[PDB]
């Protein structure tokens, strides 16, 4: 972030969780749209363990909403629309817990 | 009618390699582009009645013109229009408005002062839906997929062939499959086959994430789904691609949460639009999920998703095809025997058979070489295959 | 920074360059030698950045001055070589080339691959900058190319060699430098680049390609390029140059498919068999066999085609009892085109005369023509079935009978030529219509014959002032069709004299628009001999002068793909002023004509035509659908069909007529269910206006032509072999169609039969050397390349193993999936001779 | 030991290589993108269609006369009449006003509870208006019979007979029930595995309903504003009561009829409670036979499932062998199939498959027959389709025999 | 049902034991077997359902010799069928030993049901196999059908296996009391061909007959072709 000469949007672990359903996905979409507008840009997602954990089934146990935010992020980083000049750095301990899609 | 609003795309250049034939092709395309630009720039400038009627209509209309909802039609020159703030106004319908389109629920255009109806808003599509429409078709065509032939054939028969050659289906008497689900491990070619279909297809292509269909407000989700499918129907031949379906298609279960029950309601609206009362029309739905066991059985039942196309991890021939596809641009050396990496144990996917290529290129850059070598590829494989931790049993079985 | 070896090398190199300060005996030679060794070792390695080159940022100005002053021999050359290698990276273009030119020669390969590529680029740039004023600097560049070309040949650099050779307008070196292993790559590259590169360099490139195949003895491809240039002597020479009987048969069949009939010599073995094959007399039998295989031999009824049962019969049993002349003509055209080429029909062969009597003048003429239009490619049977109407009670039916006889013979040539004998005593016949029928019969039967007897007989027809204006236009069209794409000198002079002798008062008429049609048809595909034509046409007064000039210019460059001429046409269209609108209509048609040459051109012309349709004026909008139909003939592109459907309901009538005709032409023989449904819906919508419904039925007939077994594409053999007769007929139909009310819907409904001159089948029937039907497993798919410039035949995809015969749609290519045989011709279209593979053992 | 790149290295990498045509091609591509953007901006309109009638249709200069003379009137309902009489009018949400009629209207015309127009300045009542007819509720009607009849529903003779006894027989022939003193059930809950054919039976009933058929869209009933869904349910049931022998179809009733829990759904729960009292409770519903469908009956609130609101609970079980054969014939009637197709074997090879899977198998057989250019689908095509549709989605079968 | 169907010891609200019905469903996954009882004798026709040409056709057992006069047809689990067939053989041999007479088909079916009845009576799971017992006894030719529940009832012509419903429906139409062995065999082969996925030939069906006087005769490769020739 110091020697970057480039937009360095930061995202913490729980900033994309949100309470109201669909707020996480909307926030991720706005973040990526803003990064593309300010392109080039680097998105740092510290503690990606929060959102991006191994996917759990439905039912009361599953978190679901964080799953939707993670799916939105997955499509954004690699989906129908390919990002141009947007590099994502995610730092997270326990590499083995992150789902095998992120 | 409002026929397909197909995405625009420039023709494809075959040489790829920077040969003068590619230069000629690009020069010809640029010449035609400058041709169109000059023609349309001269038209208005070179240009020197209806003006009176337009001026009269615009002077009667005035600005700004409010957009309101028509609640009822009382007479042929009177209607009840409810402004955006919820207040109903008994406004007068002016002559210059086709009474045929004036139906309850339509978005009427009203004078700001007298509120007299002056026009009917046709599109009035939800802005969160008009974004989904694919205008610039992705450049990834079918030649950009290694293998996945059976899958390509199935997807073509579902979404591509029916438009181009409907004779076969009409004569056979079978309605072409109008729903396909793409499921398989991550990085197999699901979104790719979708991008290729969108590129080749001539029908309007709508892209969704399975997370944008969910809205914070209670009734915004089902209404957004209804608006999306109505827009798809408006353009008769359409393909709707709901990637990450497993975001909202999770198995319905008794949830003590409005969030979950709202998501379930969105899924129910989706499955009601897909196959329920009233026909779906000529809209084809393509869905992708790296998890099909967690989808509601109703959503993936025959009738809604008619072809559960499977996308397995690439085999030897498919892996060799994805190495040929992702290394064609690269300037490979003479000793690069890709078969060594192609062998693998069982778990090399396209993403890797591409990140491997990118890593080989970067390692060639490290040694200041633009031509990769076998050592570079082996190092890139060793560096980029570190995905799974164990995923294996012990030395029990013989 | 730098590493230990890095700084050591940089310091050593700085010391080496510094030792070039003063002029002791033992410094220049050792320093120069060591610099040469280091540079050669660095560059003659992997593409790694040449550390010696990167470290080399000294100044050679003192080195250059010493170079000029001392030792103009070896030391000067060594300094020049080092400086040129250095400048390979820096921007010393002129000096970068000059230091190698005047430095030590040695050899380009000794330095490095990238150096050779840079030298080739430098040579190309200098040659472009070097004009013809001085040839002194020309020879050194030729000498450099002499070695550059073999390097690219040896190190798999065919693309670079071809680019360098055709960039310096000198291609003949390939005539000797080509190799057996690389003839395919060079041939494919030049064939691909021929279309996109303009004249006159296009002519030289085509001739050099011909030379390449001739040197390699590639006869089919050499003949292909000879057709490219339309050089008849080249075709005759290639015919002479064949020693192989099987290749002889295949080439004769291919040239028959093109429609260019060369006079055969009895000396050639199997003269009778080759002539009969190239006259496609048995093509009727092959088509009937294919129809039997597809079990679609049963004739379709126009009532079934219109699907009147399915349409919402709002007026039941009362709204369909009126048989007007126009709907009768439409139904005749349908029960023609649809059932055409099958040689049978359940309503036309048996009830022809009773149905014919219900028409008036032009309508009955068209019905009589469709009489034979039912049976295409069946010469004797068609003539037997049509003679009864040829002896019809009404003498006016005779013209339609002649039209039907010509259409039956259309696409098939008989050695004894019945049509000429029939018309010999009738061409001078006083009544206009019967002579018109005879001439059209000759044109359809003898499409592209270029037989001097027909032109000589027509010359009295041209000089027959007694003939009416419509007869004059028909005669001009027939004389053009006889010599389609030939620039017939005698016909050229005849039409020239006729048009100059033409009077303005009798020129203002709408029927005077066919004379430029004939001029272009004779001069179609040859744009190097029309400047004098336009100069002569300048005599005629405006505004007809402008229309004639534009049409002649367009037909001069038919398919040449000239960007500049399309630009001039776009300029003409862009300016808004009838005849002035005729200028813009012919301009749009020319845009389509020139753009049709290449896929990129057509795809971009689609956007340009849409833009000028949504911006254009009534004349431009009217001409737009015809241009789209010409661009994508028998290529039912979904986008083009969608745009035509969008504009089919336009308030302007003539726009609707043109859109419906374009729909019919584009989907010629496609049997598109979506297109058929669209046409049915349009027919239901236009049930009130007789003309819109009539031409909707016309579009249905064109779309169902041959029951999906006939294609009107003017191109062949992977959609590149343009059909001269087909293209000429297409231009005639289009020019007659820009004004529909007077010609198509007026007193000249018989003009639409001109397009039948372009009629051709699409099929994949495979035979054996004996020509018997030989079934074989054939893969079918679209020819879409998945590689770069590897020179592959499009890497057929969408494979579908099918047993021949099979149907190949527009742009659809199938390959001989069985290595048991090797085709005489690389393509797989129509009927082929499956040569049993000797190399492979069962 | 990896070393970073320098400026000279970058320059040589981007120069030492292909540079005779690379620069030209790159510039051509960039400028072609620029030209495309320029063209798009130059046109960049796509004039949006507005409801402007053909020029001859309006051609009116008196439209300005009516605009200047006529005045917009706010619509409000007279809650009470005061006795010169005074009228209390509720202007929807604006405020409550006590206004008096203009001379144009007579006092007898305006009655309490009638919605009347008022001028925007003084709020005087100028004209009465017809009672509100909700646009969404009115569009919720069918008014277009779907083209699926009872002959297209196979394997459900008992279920179809019960459905007709519930929604059709009591309406067509009330005598058979009145004579024996039998009150026909007013509701049916079609619960079964997804794709079994509940919606098809609903469409058939709507096709031969010969009455008012209302398809209840689950989206509209769930509204953004609090209390809007209950209002929509109350308007729909009133519109059903105003008609004679109406039929309401609550498709996917599990969308809103979830089990109450303690905010959760809350608002949807309130709408569900509104439908419950409408269906059963004070103020008898009337001649409104409610049709509900759901593939998950266990999530419904017990109040909605009690046999007082959904009197007859029809179970759409997986078709038996005869049902599967009839379904195969129904879906293969149009298919160009050969005459020797043993539909019994195809029925026995789909052990537990609904009608939707049978249709999928038929379409797959047709597609297989289309793959190889054959216009007749032989029984082998059907067998392959069965393998692909059911079996697709040996050692295990080794034990069985 | 999910909470009451996890053991033969639990009673469903109907009173149904929701584990025996699952055994019947399991028997529904076997190859079709048909048995017709006529005055002349009893005929058993089945479907081979060969999975690979490498497997020995005689290895898979559908019709077995429980005794010289009673034949058994298997349809369902291989293990349960083998155990029940071995128990039937042992019971027949025990009856012959103790009583010096051939046990009646009814007696052998009762003995096999006894083992099919200990489905959890404290001296496992129900035997998921249905056996069609056909043979001739002192009462004449007979055919007996058994289901995993242990219920056995005399059947004139019973079809069990994958195609039980259709085979039985057609048998009802093609069965009469006065049939002879030849016509019964022809009808059984016709029905099997009707309800057989693969075209009938000599490698996918094994036909067994037991007539009075003669013993259990299983048609051999040559014999089967002779009968399939006309059908
Ligand atoms: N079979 C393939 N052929 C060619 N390229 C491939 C293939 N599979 C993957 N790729 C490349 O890798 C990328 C990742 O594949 P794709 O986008 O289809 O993933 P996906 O299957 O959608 O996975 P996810 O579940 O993460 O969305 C593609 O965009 C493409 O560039
Ligand atoms: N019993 C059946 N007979 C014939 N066709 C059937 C049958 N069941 C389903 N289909 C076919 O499947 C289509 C879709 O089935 P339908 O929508 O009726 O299922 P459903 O059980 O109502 O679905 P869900 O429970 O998910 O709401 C029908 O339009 C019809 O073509
Ligand atoms: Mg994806
Ligand atoms: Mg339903």
């Amino acid at each position: 972030a110091h020697h970057t000469d480039c937009t360095f949007i930061r995202v913490s672990g729980s900033e994309l969780v949100q309470k109201f359903i669909g707020e996480g996905a909307r926030m991720v979409r706005e973040l990526f749209v803003m990064a593309r507008e300010h392109a080039p840009s680097i998105i740092f997602m510290d503690e990606i363990d929060s959102i991006g954990s191994s996917r759990l089934e439905g039912g009361s146990g599953g978190d679901s909403e964080v799953q939707r935010t993670m799916l939105e992020l997955l499509n954004q980083l690699d989906g129908f629309e390919a990002t141009k000049n947007i590099k994502v750095i995610m730092a997270t301990n326990r590499i083995d817990i992150l789902d095998s899609a992120l | 009618t409002k026929g397909p609003d197909a995405a625009s795309k420039l023709p494809l250049v075959t040489p790829h390699t920077q040969c003068r034939l590619k230069l000629l092709k690009l020069e010809r395309i640029k010449d035609y582009l400058l041709m169109e630009e000059e023609f349309i720039r001269n038209q208005e400038q070179m240009k020197p009645k209806q003006e009176e009627e337009r001026s009269k209509v615009d002077d009667l209309r005035g600005t700004p013109m409010s957009v309101g909802t028509l609640e009822e039609i009382i007479d042929d020159n009177h209607a009840i229009v409810s402004t955006s703030v919820g207040s109903e106004h008994y406004v007068s319908i002016l002559s210059f408005v086709d009474k045929d389109l004036l139906e309850p629920g339509c978005s009427v255009l009203l004078n700001h002062k007298v509120h007299a109806v002056i026009g009917v808003l046709m599109d009035d599509t939800d802005p969160l839906v008009t974004v989904m429409k694919v205008e610039k078709a992705p450049q990834e065509t079918y030649a950009d997929i290694g293998g996945l032939d059976n899958q390509i054939q199935e997807i073509k028969e579902s979404v591509e062939l029916p438009l181009t050659h409907p004779e076969y289906y009409e004569e056979m008497g079978i309605k072409p499959p109008k729903g396909v689900i793409l499921y398989g491990p991550p990085g197999t070619g699901k979104t790719l086959l979708a991008k290729a279909v969108a590129n080749q297809t001539s029908a309007t292509f709508l892209r969704v994430v399975g997370s944008e269909l969910i809205q914070k407000y209670l009734g915004d989700g089902p209404k957004l789904v209804r608006e999306l499918f109505r827009v798809a129907e408006e353009h008769a031949p359409s393909i709707v691609f709901i990637d990450e379906i497993d975001a909202i298609g999770t198995k319905r279960y008794d949830s003590n949460s409005g969030g979950e029950r709202e998501i379930q309601r969105t899924m129910l609206e989706l499955l009601n639009q897909l196959d329920g009362f009233d026909s779906r029309g000529d809209v084809k739905v393509i869905m992708a999920t790296n998890r099909i066991e967690t989808l509601d059985p109703a959503l993936i039942r025959p009738g809604r998703i008619d072809r559960k196309i499977e996308f397995p991890l690439p085999d030897e021939k498919t892996k060799k095809r994805i190495f040929q596809i992702h290394t064609s641009r690269m300037t490979l050396a003479d000793d690069v025997t890709l078969d060594d990496l192609i062998m693998a144990k069982d778990d090399l996917s396209g993403a890797d058979i591409k990140a491997i290529c990118t890593e080989a290129g970067l390692m060639a850059l490290r040694e200041r070489r633009m031509k990769v070598t076998n050592e570079d590829f082996k190092k890139s494989k060793e560096n980029v295959l570190y995905k799974k931790q164990e995923g294996t049993p012990e030395g029990l079985y013989l | 920074e730098l590493s230990e070896e890095d700084k050591q090398l940089q310091d050593e190199l700085e010391m080496l360059v510094e030792r070039l300060g003063e002029k002791d005996t033992s410094l220049y030679r050792p320093a120069l030698e060591e610099l040469r060794r280091q540079i050669r070792s660095s560059t003659t390695s992997m593409t790694s950045v040449p550390k010696p080159l990167k470290f080399l940022r000294p100044h050679y100005g003192k080195l250059k001055e010493i170079y000029e002053n001392m030792a103009p021999g070896e030391n000067k050359r060594f300094a020049a070589d080092i400086i040129s290698v250095l400048a390979m990276t820096m921007s010393g273009e002129r000096e970068c080339l000059k230091y190698r030119l005047v430095g030590s020669q040695e050899e380009l390969a000794s330095w490095g691959h990238e150096y050779v590529r840079h030298l080739a680029g430098e040579v190309a740039k200098e040659w472009q900058e070097l004009d013809d004023a001085e040839k002194v600097q020309r020879e050194p560049l030729l000498t450099l190319v002499k070695e550059i070309v073999p390097y690219n040949m040896a190190h798999n650099a065919e693309h670079e060699a071809c680019d360098l050779l055709m960039e310096i307008e000198q291609v003949d070196m390939l005539e000797k430098d080509i190799d057996e292993n690389a003839y395919a790559k060079v041939c494919l590259y030049l064939t691909s680049c021929v279309n996109y590169v303009p004249e006159p360099e296009n002519s030289a490139l085509l001739r050099c390609a011909l030379g390449v195949f001739r040197k390699f003895s590639r006869f089919p491809e050499a003949l292909r390029l000879a057709l490219m240039l339309n050089d008849m002597e080249l075709v005759e020479d290639i015919f002479t140059s064949c020693k192989d009987v099987v290749v002889q048969k295949q080439m004769a069949f291919m040239l028959g498919r093109h429609g260019v009939f060369l006079e055969l010599s009895e000396d050639v073995e199997e003269y009778e068999d080759l002539t009969e094959i190239m006259s496609n007399v048995q093509l009727n039998s092959n088509f009937l066999a294919l129809a039997r295989e597809l079990d679609i031999m049963e004739p379709k009824v126009p009532d079934d085609i219109y699907k009147t049962h399915l349409e919402n019969n709002r007026f039941g049993g009362s709204g369909s009892q009126v048989d007007s002349a126009r709907m009768n003509l439409a139904s005749s055209f349908v029960n023609g085109f649809v059932n055409a080429a099958f040689g049978q029909d359940k309503l036309l062969t048996d009830d022809g005369n009773k149905w014919l009597y219900k028409n008036k003048d032009h309508g009955m003429l068209s019905a009589a023509a469709s009489l034979g239009m039912i049976l295409l490619w069946d010469v004797d049977g068609g003539l037997t079935q049509i003679d009864k109407y040829l002896y019809s009670s009404e003498d006016y039916i005779k013209s339609g009978a002649l039209l039907a006889c010509g259409i039956v013979n259309s696409g098939v040539r008989n050695e004894c030529d019945p049509a000429l004998a029939l018309l010999s005593d009738y061409v001078l016949h006083n009544s206009n219509t019967m002579r018109l029928g005879s001439i059209f019969g000759l044109g359809l039967a003898y499409a592209g014959s270029n037989r001097e007897d027909v032109l000589t007989l027509l010359l009295p027809v041209m000089g027959d002032s007694k003939s009416s204006m419509e007869v004059a236009g028909v005669t001009a069209l027939a004389c053009g069709m006889i010599a389609v794409g030939s620039c017939n000198g005698d016909v050229t002079s005849t039409i020239l004299q006729t048009i100059m002798e033409k009077s303005e008062t009798e020129l203002k008429d709408t029927y005077a628009r066919w004379l430029p049609l004939g001029l272009g048809l004779n001069h179609l595909g040859k744009g190097e001999a029309i400047e004098a034509i336009l100069a002569a046409l300048e005599v005629v007064s405006e505004p007809f002068r402008s229309f004639a000039n534009t049409l002649v210019d367009v037909c001069a460059y038919a398919g040449s793909g000239n960007v500049l001429k399309v630009q001039q046409l776009l300029h003409i269209c862009s300016e808004h002023f009838a005849d002035m609108g005729a200028h813009q209509g012919v301009a749009v048609l020319g845009i389509a004509l020139i753009a049709m040459g290449e896929e990129i051109g057509a795809e971009m012309a689609l956007r340009t035509f849409g833009h000028l349709l949504r911006y254009g004026e009534p004349t431009l909008r009217r001409a737009v659908p015809l241009a789209l139909a010409l661009i994508s003939v028998s290529n039912p592109r979904l986008n083009i069909l969608d745009t035509l459907s969008k504009f089919s309901h336009d308030a302007d009538p003539e726009v609707s007529y043109n859109s419906i005709f374009a729909m019919g032409m584009v989907g010629s023989g496609t049997n598109n269910a979506r297109l058929a449904a669209m046409l049915r819906q349009l027919a239901q919508y236009h049930a009130k206006d007789p003309n819109n419904l009539f031409m909707v039925r016309l579009a249905q007939g064109l779309t169902h032509l041959g029951k999906g077994t006939l294609t009107l594409c003017p191109y062949h053999s992977d959609r590149q072999l343009m059909s001269q007769v087909a293209v000429a007929g297409l231009l005639t139909v289009l020019v007659s169609f820009l004004d529909v009310r007077n010609i198509i819907l007026g007193k000249s409904h018989y003009v639409l039969y001109g397009l039948v001159a372009a009629m051709q089948p699409r099929m994949l029937v495979t035979f054996d050397e004996e020509l018997r039907p030989l079934p074989v497993s054939v893969r079918v798919g679209q020819a879409v390349d998945v590689v770069g410039q590897a020179g592959k035949p499009k890497t057929i995809t969408g494979f579908q193993t099918h047993t021949t015969p099979v149907l190949l749609a527009h742009g659809e290519r199938a390959e001989l999936a069985t290595e048991e045989f090797l085709p005489v011709t690389p393509i797989l279209e129509g009927f082929v001779i499956l040569r049993k593979n000797p190399n492979y053992d069962l | 030991p990896i070393r970073a790149l320098d400026e000279g290295d970058i320059a040589l990498l981007k120069t030492y290589g292909q540079s005779t045509y690379s620069r030209q091609i790159k510039q051509v591509e960039d400028d072609i993108q620029q030209l495309l953007k320029k063209i798009n901006e130059l046109t960049g309109i796509k004039e949006s269609d507005t409801g402007l009638a053909p020029p001859a249709l309006w051609d009116l200069a008196a439209d300005k006369q009516t605009l200047q003379s006529e005045q917009p009137l706010q619509v409000a309902r007279c809650t009470k009449i005061i006795n010169d009489p005074k009228y209390i009018i509720n202007v929807k949400q604006f405020a409550k006003f006590v206004v008096d009629l203009s001379d144009q209207v007579a006092p007898t015309d305006i009655e309490e509870g009638m919605r009347v127009g008022v001028d925007r300045n003084k709020y005087q009542i100028h004209i009465p208006l017809p009672p509100k007819i909700d646009p969404t509720v009115t569009m919720m009607q069918v008014e277009e019979k779907p083209d699926v009849t009872y002959s297209d529903v196979g394997g459900c003779k008992e279920q179809i007979e019960k459905l007709r006894e519930v929604v059709e027989t009591p309406l067509l022939h009330p005598e058979r029930f009145v004579n024996l003193g039998i009150e026909p059930p007013k509701g049916v809950l079609l619960f079964g595995p997804p794709g079994t054919g509940k919606t098809l039976c609903a469409r058939a009933v709507a096709n031969r309903t010969d009455a008012c058929f209302i398809r209840v869209i689950g989206s509209e009933l769930v509204q953004k504003y609090v209390g809007e869904g209950a209002r929509m349910v109350r308007e729909l049931f009133e519109m059903a009561r105003t008609k004679k022998a109406c039929l309401i179809f609550f498709d996917e009733i599990d969308a809103i009829g979830g089990a109450r829990f303690d905010g959760g759904d809350n608002e949807v729960q309130r709408t569900m409670l509104e439908l419950i009292n409408q269906l059963d409770g004070f103020d008898p519903r009337g001649n409104i036979k409610v049709l509900m469908a759901t593939n998950r009956p266990d999530t419904l609130d017990p109040a909605l499932m009690r046999p007082g609101r959904l009197d007859r609970k029809i179970e759409f079980s997986l078709p038996d062998l005869e049902g599967r054969t009839h379904i195969f014939k129904i879906h293969a009637r149009s298919m160009s199939v050969e005459r020797d197709i043993r539909f019994e074997l195809l029925a026995r090879l789909c052990p537990n498959s609904t009608g939707a899977e049978i249709r999928s198998v038929c379409t797959e057989a047709g597609m297989f027959a289309i793959r190889a250019r054959r216009k007749i689908a032989t029984e082998k095509d059907f067998l392959e389709a069965v393998n692909k549709v059911i079996k697709s989605y040996t050692p295990r079968y080794m034990t069985y025999n | 049902r999910s909470e009451y169907d996890r053991g033969v010891n639990t009673f469903s609200p109907e009173g149904r034991l929701f584990q025996v019905e699952y055994a019947i469903e399991a028997i529904k996954l076997g190859s079709t077997a048909i048995g017709i009882q006529t005055s002349e004798g009893v005929c058993l026709a089945v479907e081979k359902r060969i999975t690979s040409p490498l497997m020995e056709p005689s290895s898979i057992e559908k019709i077995v010799e429980i005794d010289a006069h009673i034949g058994c047809a298997m349809s369902g689990l291989i293990k349960d069928a083998k155990t029940l067939i071995d128990k039937a053989r042992v019971e027949t041999q025990n009856h012959w030993f103790t009583y010096n007479e051939t046990m009646t088909v009814e007696s052998v079916t009762q003995a096999v049901s006894n083992l099919a009845l200990q489905f959890g009576e404290e001296d496992s799971r129900p035997f998921g196999v249905a056996l069609l017992f056909g043979g001739v006894d002192e009462k004449g030719p007979q055919l007996f059908h058994m289901d995993p529940s242990g219920t056995f009832v005399q059947c004139d012509a019973r079809a069990i296996g994958s195609a039980s419903e259709g085979a039985q429906s057609s048998l009802q139409e093609v069965y009469h009391k006065s049939m002879t062995l030849k016509e019964a065999i022809k009808s059984s082969l016709i029905i099997l061909k009707q309800v057989m996925e693969e075209k009938l030939n000599a490698t996918n069906i094994e036909l067994a007959t037991v007539q009075p006087g003669q013993n259990f005769h299983m048609f051999t490769k040559e014999e089967l072709e002779e009968v399939i020739k006309d059908i």
